[PDB]
């Protein structure tokens, strides 16, 4: 109904290893979106599994957290925006990825 | 919001005028690297460069 | 390390269980003590949930340890019950042996001793409760207020604030109160306690509870009418105050 | 939305969103048939008004268009607006929105154009009734919320504006133009405007300034006075009223020619005079620069009150603040006439009290020296001037001077200037005269001359209240016929009194400045002082100077130096004015010579100032022309030419600086960029032109008050190290000086690198050294600014010697001038009746946030700092007073003005 | 930490700087230790018993 | 209307004017010279051949020759030719090479990399106080450390003590520590880098620590500068399990980051802003000081703070006629600044929806309950009562 | 963490064990006491069910402690068993000693003390039981309390503990009144229970009930656990069946 460019982007982002794994190419998403503005983004991190996962600060939790975190910095940005909007879909907010909200 | 909304519309027009300077400014340049007294060495350099021992 | 029992001393030389007990104090209700020169006023904040909780059958935060000693408390509500009971059986045991009204000084040392006992041994945690214990001595009219902490250190303080957001009450209290000239009349003493609790309650005079302990074993708990009467006078003078700065600034 | 008939009152509104029945059919038939229905229609008006009010909330374009479609036709088709006379006239209430629904809600290009014109005519006719005003008011203050009116209501107002503006652009005026169709004046629309103004001033801001500037008359502005002065405190505080008034005047600055712009600000001053704050008054009276207005605000406090009271103390403070001292002279002697106390009053107006306060500041700021140790040759000369440049303002460095060893090793022109630098150690000080006297009575005539200059500098801070005037010392020297002596004497008198055009000062200088037949280089100083004297207040454009400039030209042309200085003195003389200066351009131009053409472009800048954007395009056509003519062909003269070229360049810069200051603060950024494109254009095209424009640039910045100070001086400096004339560096450093130790940290390293590194001529080295020392005053002792300080739009007087000297290739003679550099700023302090020397607290904020004022009044939040701190330069200028919490009230609003704070404690 | 011992003297100096005083009292060093230590405690081991004692 | 017009007048005329003059002058640069500056241009164009490859200067060799490393696998032996002298070149500098016979043209790359463009900001924040709602003491501290030494060294002279080398910002989530950093960046008039701390981390052997090193390299040259590195809990010491690529990477980046920041004589005038959100994963060798020389705790607003944040935000929202500000802030307890920012946007939204052209009391109170749901803890009176 | 003993505290002065023991009570079935000024009704929901579970001859969350005070049970049944027996002994011990029955306020206080003791002392579990107390004693008339597993008590005019605590409490206070009636109170428990429970049948087999009244006879106090066939009868009248 909106008729804008979506940038779905399925359930993980570690599904791309053609340039290697997104560790700092997560940020590349925002650049490609900004050009093709409006930037309505959709993201699935459903997070129904793992009743404990919020106390972590992390082992190899850290890789996927570094991906999660860099999203937030880019979003809030510094400080120009082109009406960037992030729709999230998720199972609970009690069972959630630490510092996503 | 007409009384002040009018003046806002003019402000976006200003943004484009400053952008047009960025383009313009680049249109003529003058540059040079090295120093002026090393002009004689260029002359030499064409004879070595052209030549084959390197 | 080193907070996993009471029996580790730690190289920073703190017994953590005591340090963490202090942060539990915050959970309870503001309590304020102010001595005059013929009274001690002991007042506390009363939490109000809903209208389905009573305030009739539901316990006040001021508890009589006898008929001349009183106590208000801050900490876990569960903890405080046994602390008070044990203190009370001592207060009676004192007349059983001597036949004297309990000394204010003797009592506070007993309650700090109980917390100290718990704190020394590792088979228990201490009561996570600080109290203020007000009262008057068996026959002297010299007003006494003492404080205990979970550690089982007691002090005498002329005025002291404990409970939720204690520090912000402390600074106001420090300023206004004098040990050069404490309140001569119970009425100004009561209102100073009201002034202290005004800050932290915000709305309500049904969240301020006043009881007074005076010499000759008089303890009276004051009515909702009288407290509402005190808060309105404070509210009128405060309204007036705002106007005067506004005038004075224009005037100069 | 759908029709749902007359079941209830709710569905009646729904019924009429698609098709009215109480506004369309019935009414139409009645009007087009019976005329006893004229009576039914009158009662039904009320009903119809209500139905609009309910459906205002509906916004959709379609259900207002179509609904009221046939009513729109009816104006001319069936009613023809005169079938029953009075009755359509009063029935135009509802028909007027119908028209607006096609203008604005629906956009059909053909009708939206045409019906603008209709709307105007009917706005007028219906404003006789004064009911068109009420129609406007119900949308201006609102009843209902919809997007629609937020766009619509602007149009109604726009009709009025349309016509009134056009009467300036087209002369025919009135309703003869079919663009509006409505009479410009008359007692029918005039009453409409006054009433419209009232409602829009309360709720909005948009149209109140537009009406004034389109009438163009000072008369519109004087109606504004009446209404606003009622509003001054009961409707909203003093403060708010003030911010509007000056927003009107400061925003429309560029588009007001000279006579119009003085004439508008008169009225803003008076508005200020009526209202409670006289503090707002004094500041505008100064803007104008008229004598007449200064005196009314000073009088208003001194004369009524018999007693000393607050009233005398306040008058003195207020005049004391301008350090042009133009106000100082005028106000003095009233104090004498009243006679309560002579002693306190007279001293306090005088800049004598400003010395005392300086000692308090100095005490924090202490003494750190950093002077050159270098001795022998031209390096001796360099160091000895450098000592004064570091200890500018009241400093005590007595002992060093008393070591006459280094003093005496100066030679030539260096000797005069050496004594002259000494005078600036005791700049703004009573004491110091002593040092000067020793030399004045011994050795060559050279030391004697140099003594008089220094006297000039010392006397800057004590020359009123008839307490050692410079006039007293220096008269004796004028009489003495030796030229060096006499020239030096009048240079210092002019500096000291500054703007003060007192009878003794002025009149000593009046027969004189009138001998140029004898050929003497140093007689530049004949006119040069008098020009300086003149600035700071309205000019006569004195007949002494104008006659002598012409005479010199007749006599000589040999001394190129003499005539270049002369040309500038004339332009500096006309500063303080602009209206009267449009005349003298012609007068000068009557006599025509290519040598005279150099004088004109200079003067053009002062006449056009404050509306200039014609002036700008002109000073650029000039630049191009030498090259351009040559361009066409390709596909005694010496002196005249050189004057020609050089003048233009000075003029372009002066023009810019003065315009940007007064105009939009935004525009300050743009004008610097234009300069850089002017220089780039010159570096390639003319070799000779490039030399002049380098020097001009430093004073471009210092005058204009650029916001940026970090990037631009530094960057520019580097290119210009290669480029000849090291005098460049001195012109940059006067801008860079800033809040010492912010900008100037970068500066000492950057200026120092080129100097220290390169030594290939001691001549070259000398300019560089002086520039460096100037920049820094130790631990923020003082700041120099071209500006008044008291206004930030304002321009100084004392700083005009600095501005003069960047027009010529460097000269040892010029060095002597350069010592003089005056333009102090006082550090504010809270005063008391025992004259407390300490500030309590202040807020400072780098950047103002308020966008209602382009000046930006201080925020009330700020960042907090301590007692007795200098009033910071840029990135600290907004200053708010913190004292209110200790129950203290400023009497003297300070926004970061030069002025000293003053407080009343409860 | 010896490093944080260096930070005392710098911080003490900061208090003299905002006060506009041209020297550093005994008092303001007292504050300078207090800030560094009290901040550091936030990370590791909190609280004292000499908050009432 | 008059206030906007006054600013708009000055900034449009000059900027439009600066534009038009650049157009005329640009042509006019060229005509003066035609053989006086032209000569250097002709000689470069011929030697370069136009195509050119990069090399990195390995070392110099005494006899006006040099040896270079190409981006292709072989090295080549070059001769030093042309205008650019060998006192303008040292080892460790990039050089251009000629196509046909590889020859030292001169340098013009000046060790450029695409990561310098990323470091380099061009976007300018709002941002100054009076858009920062309270935290008076917190505003003050970051200004004295980061803004102040640069603007006024005078105080630092007089006392004679070195200026703060950094500051670290930490506290609760969403507190708006980010405004304050932005505010410092706008006001200074200094070269502002940054970067995100998640950008130094990759997976490729040894590239990560060299990206860390690069930031300082660009700052030290264009000093004084300020560097803002966000989120340092993306570059802490934390576990890394087993059978991971990233276990080395996290270790090396952090190590290089540490040495450069301390210096061995240091940059000496570049201050740093670190911000972070987890201090229980921070390494211990980055918050001990000489690195950072304040450490400051941010906490969620209280009554006075809330009223200020609120105060600025409501003045930028039309018609708060029947809206009392005080009555809302009183009831609100323990919220972030994020939550009050959100409540203004939500409350305006409810005012739109009401079919109302203005905000009300009831629009604000409804929005307020909603955002209290979001940030709530109740185990205080759960445990107690 | 600071789970590991029950005689520890945490950096925030919480104790994970007190919180965890508290959440145990929202795992077991709804229990509701509503005080009215004409009786107190106790109503409770079962947490077990099936066609071969016997629950039509038995109560297991309504215990008369003594003869004028009774409790509804919410929490673990094992935890519940011991403390119910202790509580009944002390209530009745008073009976012996003073030859008049225990007051409501003292008996709740006693049992809260015992609760608290398991957290305070030793290396034992806290007790995860929330008992709703409904009594009569002639000092304060009708008294409603509930005790937390933390081991403290507060008086009430209506309360709900056990599963869906938050939902039940909201439901009760919408339709409650201070005047009230005992008959309106029964109907109110039945009203709340329909919504709160995850079983849409909500028939007799799931429901316990006892009403304690002093309006039952005059000068006398009657605790009546209703029998299963009365519980059915009242479900028609409120119309749930
Ligand atoms: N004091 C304030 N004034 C104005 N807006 C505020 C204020 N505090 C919070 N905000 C608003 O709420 C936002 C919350 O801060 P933000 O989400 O950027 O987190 P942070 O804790 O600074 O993050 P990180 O650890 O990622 O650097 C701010 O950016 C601003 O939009
Ligand atoms: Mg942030």
């Amino acid at each position: 109904h909106t008729d804008c460019k979506f940038i779905r982007v399925s359930g993980a982002e570690l599904v791309q290893k053609y340039i290697g794994e997104g560790s700092r190419m997560v940020r590349e998403l925002f650049v490609m979106a900004r050009e093709h503005a409006p930037s309505i983004i959709f993201m699935d991190e459903i997070d129904s599994i793992g009743s404990t996962r919020v106390e972590g600060s992390g082992g190899g939790d850290s890789e996927v957290q570094r991906t999660m975190l860099e999203l937030l910095n880019q979003l809030d940005g510094f400080e120009t925006s082109k009406n960037i909007k992030i729709i999230m879909a998720t199972n609970r907010l009690d069972i959630l990825d630490p510092a996503l909200l | 919001a007409a009384p002040y909304a009018a003046k806002l519309k003019q402000t976006e027009n200003d943004l484009k005028d400053i952008e047009a300077r960025i383009k313009e400014k680049a249109g003529v340049k003058e540059s040079d690297t090295g120093l002026a007294p090393s002009h004689l060495w260029d002359i030499m350099g064409d004879r070595q460069r052209l030549g084959e021992e390197h | 390390g080193y907070d996993r029992a009471l029996s580790i001393f730690s190289p920073d030389g703190h017994i953590f269980q005591v340090e963490y007990a202090l942060e539990a104090v915050k959970r309870g209700t503001c309590a304020v003590g102010v001595k005059g020169k013929n009274c001690v006023v002991l007042g506390c904040e009363r939490r109000s949930t809903l209208k389905l909780q009573d305030t009739r059958i539901t316990p006040s935060k001021v508890s009589k340890i006898d008929s001349h000693v009183v106590l208000s408390f801050s900490g876990l509500n569960a903890d405080s019950r046994i602390l008070i009971e044990k203190a009370r059986v001592e207060a009676q045991s004192h007349r059983l042996t001597l036949e004297d009204p309990v000394t204010v000084e003797y009592l506070t040392r007993y309650v700090a001793g109980v917390q100290q006992r718990y704190t020394q041994s590792g088979g228990v945690r201490p009561f996570g409760v600080s109290t203020l214990i007000a009262g008057f001595d068996p026959r002297d009219d010299e007003p006494k207020l003492y404080q205990t902490e979970p550690s089982g250190i007691y002090s005498s303080w002329s005025a002291q604030t404990i409970g939720r957001n204690s520090k912000t009450v402390r600074e106001f209290l420090e300023k206004n109160y004098d040990r050069k000239e404490p309140p001569a009349t119970v009425e100004e003493c009561v209102k100073l306690t009201v002034r202290s609790l005004l800050e932290v309650v915000q709305t309500g005079a049904k969240n301020i509870e006043i009881t007074v302990v005076k010499p000759d074993s008089d303890i009276v708990a004051l009515s909702s009418e009288e407290i509402n009467q005190y808060v309105t006078q404070i509210e009128q003078e405060k309204q007036e105050q705002q106007e005067q700065d506004k005038k004075k600034k224009s005037n100069h | 939305m759908v029709d749902e008939s007359d079941k209830k009152q709710q569905t009646i509104d729904e019924q009429s969103q698609i098709s009215p029945e109480k506004q369309t059919p019935n009414k139409k038939d009645k009007k087009k048939e019976e005329e006893e229905q004229l009576s039914e229609e009158d009662a039904k008006l009320k009903t119809d008004l209500e139905l609009l009010v309910e459906r205002l909330k509906e916004d959709d374009s379609s259900l207002y268009e179509a609904s009221l479609n046939a009513l729109k036709e009816s104006i001319k088709n069936s009613t023809s607006s005169m079938t029953a006379v009075p009755k359509p006239l009063k029935f135009l209430r509802p028909t007027y929105p119908d028209l607006c629904s096609i203008y604005d809600k629906w956009t059909d290009p053909n009708l939206k154009s045409s019906l603008a014109d209709v709307l105007s005519i009917l706005a007028m006719t219906y404003s006789e009734n004064g009911k068109h005003d009420s129609l406007r008011y119900r949308l201006l203050s609102d009843v209902s919320d919809f997007e629609g009116w937020g766009h619509e209501y602007i149009r109604h107002l726009a009709l009025e504006i349309g016509e009134v503006y056009n009467d300036q652009v087209e002369k025919d005026a009135e309703d003869e133009t079919s663009s509006d169709g409505s009479k410009s004046d008359g007692s029918a629309a005039t009453s409409g405007f006054e009433f419209s103004k009232e409602d829009t001033l309360r709720l909005c801001l948009d149209i109140v300034p537009y009406f004034l500037k389109h009438n163009g008359e000072e008369d519109a502005v004087d109606l504004l006075l009446e209404i606003e002065s009622i509003d001054k405190l009961p409707q909203f505080v003093d403060e708010n009223t003030f911010q509007r008034v000056c927003q009107y005047m400061v925003a429309c600055v560029p588009l007001l020619p000279p006579p119009e712009d003085v004439a508008f600000l008169k009225t803003a001053y008076s508005i200020y005079l009526s209202q409670n704050e006289l503090t707002d008054a004094i500041a505008l009276a100064v803007r104008l620069g008229e004598e007449d207005m200064i005196r009314s605000v000073f009088d208003a406090t001194s004369d009524p009150v018999m007693h000393k009271q607050l009233a005398y103390i306040l008058a003195a403070q207020k005049t004391s603040f301008e350090y042009e001292g133009v106000q100082d002279i005028i106000g003095n002697g009233k104090l004498s006439e009243h006679f309560l106390y002579l002693a306190k009053e007279l001293n306090l107006t005088g800049p004598k009290v400003p010395e005392d306060i300086y000692k308090s500041h100095l005490d924090n700021s202490k003494s750190v020296f950093s002077s050159a140790g270098l001795d022998s040759a031209q390096q001796n000369l360099a160091s000895s001037f450098v000592n004064g440049f570091l200890n500018l303002g009241y400093c005590n460095d007595k002992l060093i001077v008393d070591n006459d060893n280094w003093v005496y090793k100066t030679k030539g022109d260096g000797m005069t200037s050496a004594v002259a630098s000494i005078g600036s150690i005791y700049q703004w000080n009573l004491d110091g005269l002593q040092q000067l006297d020793k030399y004045l009575y011994v050795d060559e005539p050279e030391v004697k001359a140099g003594a008089l200059l220094g006297i000039g500098i010392s006397a800057s801070g004590v020359h009123d209240g008839e307490v050692e005037p410079a006039l007293l010392l220096l008269q004796d020297y004028v009489t003495n016929p030796d030229t060096k002596i006499s020239s030096a004497a009048i240079l210092g008198l002019g500096i000291a009194f500054a703007g003060s055009k007192n009878d003794e000062v002025l009149g000593l200088l009046l027969p004189i400045a009138a001998s140029t037949d004898l050929p003497i280089e140093t007689a530049a100083m004949a006119s040069l002082a008098l020009a300086h004297v003149f600035v700071g207040t309205c000019n006569g454009d004195i007949t002494t100077s104008i006659m002598d400039n012409f005479l010199e030209r007749t006599a000589i042309e040999l001394k190129t130096d003499w005539v270049r200085f002369l040309a500038l003195a004339l332009g500096i003389l006309y500063m303080g004015q602009g209206e009267q200066v449009d005349d003298v351009l012609e007068t000068i131009s009557a006599i025509e010579h290519p040598m005279t053409s150099a004088i004109e472009v200079l003067v053009g800048s002062c006449a056009y100032t404050g509306t200039g954007d014609v002036l700008l395009i002109q000073d650029l056509l000039h630049r191009l022309t030498p090259k351009n003519v040559k361009g066409e062909e390709d596909a005694e003269i010496k002196s005249e030419e050189k004057k020609g070229k050089s003048s233009d360049k000075d003029a372009t810069t002066d023009g810019k600086n003065d315009d940007e200051e007064e105009e939009k603060e935004a525009g300050i950024v743009d004008e610097l960029a234009y300069a850089v494109l002017g220089i780039a254009l010159i570096a390639l095209g003319e070799d000779i032109g490039k030399e002049m424009s380098l020097r001009h640039f430093g004073h471009l910045m210092h005058y204009g008050n650029e916001h940026i100070r970090r990037m631009v001086p530094l960057a520019m400096g580097i290119v210009s190290v290669s480029d000849p004339q090291m005098k460049v560096f001195d012109t940059l450093t006067r801008f860079s000086h800033d809040a010492d130790l912010e900008v100037s940290m970068n500066s000492i390293f950057a200026m120092g690198l080129c100097g220290a590194g390169t030594n290939n001529a001691r001549l070259a080295q000398l300019l560089r050294q002086l520039a460096s020392y100037y920049s820094r005053e130790q631990d923020a002792l003082f700041i120099t600014r071209l500006a008044q300080g008291l206004l930030h739009l304002g321009k100084g007087t004392m700083t005009m010697d600095v501005f003069n000297d960047a027009h010529v290739l460097n000269k040892v003679t010029l060095a002597s001038i350069l010592t003089t550099a005056v333009g102090l700023v006082s550090p504010s302090f809270m005063l008391k009746h025992h004259q407390l020397f300490y500030m309590l607290n202040a807020g400072i904020r780098p950047k103002f946030i308020l966008a209602l004022n382009d000046e930006g009044e201080p925020i009330k939040v700020n960042v907090r700092v301590g007692q007795a701190v200098e009033t910071v330069g840029q990135a600290g200028r907004p200053k708010k007073i913190t004292g209110w919490i200790t129950q203290s009230t400023p009497v003297l609003l300070n926004h970061g003005e030069r002025a000293e704070l003053e407080t009343d404690e409860y | 930490t010896g490093a944080e011992l260096r930070s005392v003297c710098t911080e003490a100096g900061m208090f003299a700087i905002r006060a506009r005083r041209k020297v550093a009292t005994e008092k303001d060093f007292l504050k300078a230790v207090d800030k560094v230590i009290s901040g550091y405690k936030k990370f590791s081991s909190t609280s004292r018993y000499m908050q009432y004692n | 209307t008059r206030c906007k017009l006054k600013l708009l007048r000055m900034e449009r005329i000059k900027d439009h004017l600066l534009l038009e003059e650049e157009f005329v002058s640009n042509s006019e640069i060229l005509k003066p010279f035609e053989k006086k500056q032209e000569e250097e241009k002709k000689q470069l164009e011929e030697i370069r051949g136009n195509p050119l490859s990069i090399g990195t200067l390995e070392e110099i060799i005494d006899d006006d020759h040099a040896i270079v490393t190409s981006p292709t696998m072989p090295d080549y032996y070059v001769s030093i030719l042309s205008f650019v002298d060998k006192e303008l070149l040292e080892p460790g500098c990039s050089v251009l090479l000629h196509h046909k016979t590889m020859s030292i043209v001169g340098v013009l790359q000046d060790d450029a990399d695409p990561m310098v463009s990323v470091m380099k900001m061009d976007k300018s924040p709002t941002e100054s106080y009076s858009d920062i709602g309270g935290l008076e003491s917190q505003i003050q501290e970051i200004k004295e450390s980061v803004e102040l030494p640069l603007t006024h060294p005078e105080l630092y002279e007089e006392m004679g003590i070195k200026p703060p080398k950094g500051v670290i910002l930490y506290g609760a989530p969403g507190t708006g520590k980010t405004l304050l950093a932005k505010a410092v960046a706008n006001q200074t008039s200094a070269t502002f880098l940054r970067i995100v701390g998640s950008e130094l981390i990759q997976k490729y052997l040894g590239d990560g620590p060299r990206l860390c090193r690069q930031i300082f390299k660009v700052a030290g040259e264009n000093a004084p500068s300020i560097v803002f590195i966000d989120e340092i809990d993306a570059i802490g010491t934390k576990r890394y399990d087993s059978n991971s690529g990233g276990e080395r990477e996290i270790q090396r980046t952090m190590l290089e980051l540490l040495n450069q920041l301390d210096g061995f004589d240091d940059r000496g005038d570049v201050k740093v802003i670190m911000a972070t959100n987890k201090i229980e994963t921070l390494d211990p060798a980055l918050i001990r000081p000489g690195r950072i020389d304040r450490k400051i705790l941010f906490e969620n607003p209280d009554l006075s703070t809330k009223k200020k944040i609120l105060g600025i935000h409501t003045s930028k929202m039309n018609l708060s006629e029947d809206v009392n500000l005080e009555t809302l802030v009183t009831t609100k307890d323990d919220l972030s600044g994020a939550d009050i920012q959100a409540m203004c946007t939500e409350a305006g939204l409810l005012a739109l929806r009401e079919r109302r052209m203005q905000v009300t009391a009831e629009d604000f109170k409804q929005a307020k309950e909603r955002v209290m749901k979001n940030k709530v803890e109740e185990n205080l009176e759960g445990l107690y009562l | 963490r600071y789970d590991s003993r029950t005689t520890i505290f945490s950096p925030e002065g919480r104790l994970y064990q007190v919180e965890y023991a508290l959440e145990s009570i929202s795992h077991a079935g709804t229990a509701i006491g509503i005080m009215a000024s004409d009786g107190i009704v106790l109503a409770a929901e079962r947490k077990v069910t099936s066609t071969l579970l016997e629950q039509d001859t038995s109560t297991e969350k309504l215990y008369k402690l003594n003869d004028k005070i009774a409790v509804a049970v919410a929490g673990l049944t094992a935890d519940a068993e011991i403390l119910i027996n202790t509580a009944r002994i002390h209530a009745q011990n008073y009976l012996k000693t003073y030859n008049e029955d225990i007051p409501v306020e003292i008996l709740v206080r006693r049992l809260s003390d015992i609760k608290q003791g398991y957290t305070q002392h030793g290396g034992l579990r806290p007790f995860g039981v929330s008992f709703i107390y409904a009594g009569y004693d002639d000092r304060y008339g009708y008294q409603l309390y509930t005790s937390n597993p933390s081991g403290n008590y507060t008086g009430w005019k209506a309360i709900s503990v056990g599963a869906n605590t938050s939902a039940a409490q909201t439901l009760l206070q919408m339709d409650y009144k201070d005047d009230m009636k005992v008959d309106d109170a029964i109907e109110l428990a039945l009203k709340t229970l329909s919504k709160t429970t995850d079983s849409s049948a909500l028939t007799y087999d799931r429901l316990e009930f006892a009403t304690i009244r002093k309006g039952a006879n005059d000068g006398e106090v009657y605790q009546k656990i209703f029998k299963p066939q009365e519980i059915k009868d009242i479900l028609v009248k409120t119309g749930i069946t």
